[PDB]
This record gives structure tokens, C-alpha cells and sequence, in this order.
């Protein structure tokens, strides 16, 4: 069901198995980076646990990270059991194209790549790994990523967790616990929703 | 941006423009800085110990192999058992050019195996406005059109981008604005570039490579420049009188 498909919850407890298997995963998770805290942070291990591994058997993973979470990041990804790849950074810029921890000014952003099994039939090499774009919402990813994606992987279901309202997309499931009720349109994810969560309550 | 390179061959990094007055830091440099001092040494066959004394800054600039994916290459293997922990000062800095491929991550092991704490990912992005494709790593997902340069600190201005227009194939060299950067740090004055070519050499720099053609190196030459009462300047001060 191409149409966009949301689910508020706690990613921690939500049981993700009943998602099905995605060509793509996208994550930006709210790692405790450096101390203090605007929003709800995930310790190390309960990053570490995520059950990622069950949502792909061949397809890709995008990683957000940033200060420490570089390091973190590569373990949890290398942990769920990808092949790091590539690395996507993301230049901010304003609207009139100039560039917007603590021993250098950061004008970046990055993304990690990682490959699980034998993805086939993708459209690899199209992009390249720079995304110049202006910086709209504080804590916003940009959208070019999901144009990316979509060239990479055409048609296929994609799941985002710690998505926002705003990252709701067509092919994609947004998984966060901003987002309004549970929205499900896919049979399938329907069926196994309902079987496994008769009451309505992760 | 993206949808464009997708239709037109250009970068997103082509478009971007504009890419006080800290001169005054640039001349307190220029005035600390030592002689420009050299040595050719093969690094697989060289004892790393007689370069002396223990150095605050290095940066490692080995030949990799994707460097030549269009014209004796480093393995990540090779690097990785450099002894370069015996030569860093307690606190000292490594800048490392990392490539843009598993070098990402073993660079990384690298790091944390002599000794570093990663704090800065300094991205080399290389606009194509005068050639608007690659050949592909068969693991790359997208085309590659940037390198890395990590930064390690061990112990107790700029910006993390660099943008030049990508060298002509099979040229090697690594954007100049590096060592600026490195420089507008004042981290000390003992600096070391290894696997530095004749093209690299520099002012405030002592430059340890295969390929040199000329050596002027000499450790108690070298270790005058620090002796008292010079041992620990910035590098961003005035010279002691
Ligand atoms: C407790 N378990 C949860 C928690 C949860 N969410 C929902 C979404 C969520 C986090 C909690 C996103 N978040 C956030 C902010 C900043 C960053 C860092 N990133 C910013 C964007 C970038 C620069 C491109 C790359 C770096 C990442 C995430 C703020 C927020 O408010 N919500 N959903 C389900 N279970």
C-alpha cells in the first residue's frame, strides 16, 4: 500500500517483527551524544538491542550520527549485522547557497550506508555521496535523502524509525512516538498487527 | 540538488558559493615556524623511534590503492602496524587521510589503536565543475566524491569542510588548506607529515616520505628548534626574545 503509514509507540517495546522485511531502513536516532537533553535520549545498550536484524534480509540501512554516535554508530550497525559501505554527508547551506565538537565549526552532517545479504536489482551509483541543501527546521533531516533513496530503490517498502510527523512518505512506514495514532493501510502489516495487538496497546 | 547531478552531471557541491581579520594569526605562524626540514625513508623498512623528539602534531598521508583506481600502494594492514604511538607526544594530534572507503572505519581502528580519541571528521569535497561519471567500488552504493581526514587527540576559527575542484586523474596530492587548518589550531611546533613528497614540504613541518629526493634531517638540529626556552610555544606566539 503505497500511500504514506505511520505508528506511534515506543520503539523499544513496539514488536517489530510484525512490520515484514524492507529494501530500505532509515534511522536518526536520538543517541545520548553529550550530556544534557531537548528530547528523549536511548542509552547505548538500548540502542545496541533494537531488533533491527529482523527487518531485512537484503537491502540497505541509513544511519544518522553525529559527535560520538560516529563510533557508536559503526558498532550498533556493524552489531545488526551491515557492511558499512558509504557515508553520506550533508553540507548546510542557506537560501543563498553559502555554508552555515568543539575544535572546528561543523558544516555537516552524516549518514552512514550499511549493506546487509545480496541486495539486487538497485540502481547503484546514481547519487553521489554530498547532499547540498538548505537547513529548513532545526533538528530536520533534509529531503533530498528520501529523493536518494527512492532512485536507489524504486517502489520498494521503506521503514524510518524516530521519524516526526514531516517524514511521513509514500513506500514508507514512519515509526516515532510523535506521531498521530496508527495509521495502516498495507494488508499484510494490518493482519499481523491485529494479531498480535488485539487491544490496541504496545 | 541531487535530482539535478542526477540529471546533469554536477555535483551538488559545484553550486555552492563563497567557497575579521585573523592575518595576524597567519604572520605569529609564520614567524614561529622552523626551518622546512626533510628526509627520504622508506617507512616499511624504518625504524620509527629515530625520528626525535616525540612530535605534537602528525599527519599520515599513505598511499592507498583507491588512490590509483585510474592510474607501492598501502594496505590498511600495513598502516595499521605503524608504530606510531612511540613517536606522539603524550598529548599530541593525528590527522589522518582516510580515503573514502573501508579506510573510514579501519582508519578508525588505527586511531583507537595508537592511542586516539577521534574528535574531528574534516571532509575534502571535490567539485567536478570542469569535467560534468566514476567507476564505482563494487560495495559503493553512490558515487564517491569526497575524502576524509580524522582527527585524533591523545591526552588532555575553521571550518570541517575543504572544497576544491577534484585533482586530475592519478594526482595525489591533498588540498593545502589542510595544513592551514592544522595550523590555526597552534597545538605545537613539532610537526611531522609522514609519506610527504617534495610537493608537500613546508615551513614549520619536518617531512619523512619514500619519494623525497632530498634529506637535510638532522635530530639534533631538529631538537635545537625546541630546546629551552622554546619547548612547549604554540606555535601561535611570539618568539621568545
Ligand atoms: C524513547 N523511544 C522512542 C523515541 C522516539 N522518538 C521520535 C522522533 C525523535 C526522537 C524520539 C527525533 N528526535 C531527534 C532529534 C535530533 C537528532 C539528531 N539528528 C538530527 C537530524 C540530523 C542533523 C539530520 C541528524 C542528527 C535525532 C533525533 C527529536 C524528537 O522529538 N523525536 N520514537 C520512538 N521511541
Amino acid at each position: 500500500l503505497f500511500p504514506p503509514q505511520w505508528i506511534c509507540c515506543d520503539i523499544r517495546y513496539l514488536d517489530v517483527s510484525i512490520l515484514g522485511k524492507f529494501a530500505v531502513v532509515m534511522a536518526d536516532p536520538p543517541w545520548d551524544i553529550h550530556m544534557e537533553l531537548p528530547y528523549g535520549t536511548l542509552t547505548d545498550d538500548e540502542m545496541r538491542r533494537l531488533n533491527i536484524p529482523v527487518l531485512q534480509d537484503d537491502g540497505f540501512l541509513f544511519l544518522w550520527v553525529t559527535g560520538r554516535a560516529m563510533e557508536l554508530g559503526r558498532e550498533c550497525l556493524n552489531l545488526w549485522g551491515y557492511e558499512r559501505v558509504d557515508e553520506i554527508i550533508w553540507v548546510k547551506t542557506n537560501q543563498l547557497q553559502r555554508i552555515i565538537g568543539h575544535w572546528l565549526n561543523h558544516g555537516k552532517e552524516h549518514c552512514l550506508v550499511g549493506v546487509k545479504g545480496n541486495p539486487q536489482g538497485f540502481n547503484q551509483g546514481l547519487d553521489c555521496d554530498v547532499i547540498v541543501a538548505e537547513v529548513r527546521s532545526t533538528s530536520h533531516k533534509p529531503d533530498e535523502i528520501y529523493g536518494m533513496i527512492e532512485r536507489l530503490s524504486p517502489g520498494t517498502r521503506k521503514i524510518e524509525l524516530f521519524g516526526r510527523p514531516h517524514n511521513v512518505q509514500p513506500n514508507w512506514i514512519t515509526l516515532g512516538n510523535q506521531l498521530d495514532g496508527i495509521h495502516l493501510l498495507d494488508p499484510d502489516v494490518v493482519a499481523r498487527f491485529k494479531q498480535r495487538y488485539p487491544d490496541g496497546i504496545i | 540538488y541531487c535530482q539535478h547531478f542526477v540529471d546533469t552531471g554536477h555535483r551538488p557541491q559545484n553550486f555552492i558559493r563563497d567557497v575579521e581579520l585573523i592575518r595576524l594569526k597567519d604572520e605569529l605562524i609564520a614567524k614561529s615556524n622552523t626551518p622546512p626540514m626533510y628526509l627520504q625513508a622508506d617507512i616499511e623498512a624504518f625504524d620509527i623511534r629515530e625520528l626525535t623528539p616525540k612530535f605534537d602534531v602528525i599527519l599520515l598521508e599513505p598511499p592507498l590503492e583507491e588512490y590509483y583506481r585510474e592510474t607501492k600502494c598501502w594496505t590498511w594492514d600495513d598502516i595499521m602496524k605503524l608504530e606510531i604511538d612511540e613517536i606522539a607526544a603524550p598529548r599530541s594530534f593525528i590527522f589522518l587521510w582516510c580515503g573514502s572507503g573501508e579506510g573510514l572505519d579501519l582508519g578508525r581502528v588505527c586511531l583507537r589503536k595508537w592511542g586516539y580519541r577521534r574528535c574531528e571528521d574534516i571532509c575534502w569535497i571535490k567539485t567536478n565543475k570542469n569535467n560534468p561519471t566514476k567507476t564505482l567500488d563494487p560495495k559503493a552504493v553512490f558515487q564517491r566524491t569526497k575524502e576524509h581526514c580524522l582527527m585524533g587527540i591523545k591526552g588532555t576559527v575553521d571550518i570541517d569542510l575543504i572544497i576544491t575542484e577534484e585533482p586530475e586523474i592519478g594526482n595525489i596530492e591533498k588540498p593545502v588548506e589542510i595544513f592551514h587548518i592544522i595550523e590555526h589550531f597552534c597545538l605545537g611546533r613539532r610537526r611531522l607529515h609522514l609519506f610527504g613528497r617534495d610537493s608537500t614540504i613546508r615551513p614549520g613541518w619536518l617531512t619523512v616520505g619514500p619519494t623525497l629526493t632530498n634529506s637535510n634531517y638532522n635530530a639534533e638540529t631538529y631538537a635545537s628548534y625546541f630546546s629551552a626556552p622554546n619547548s612547549y610555544l604554540t606555535g601561535c606566539t611570539e618568539e621568545i626574545e
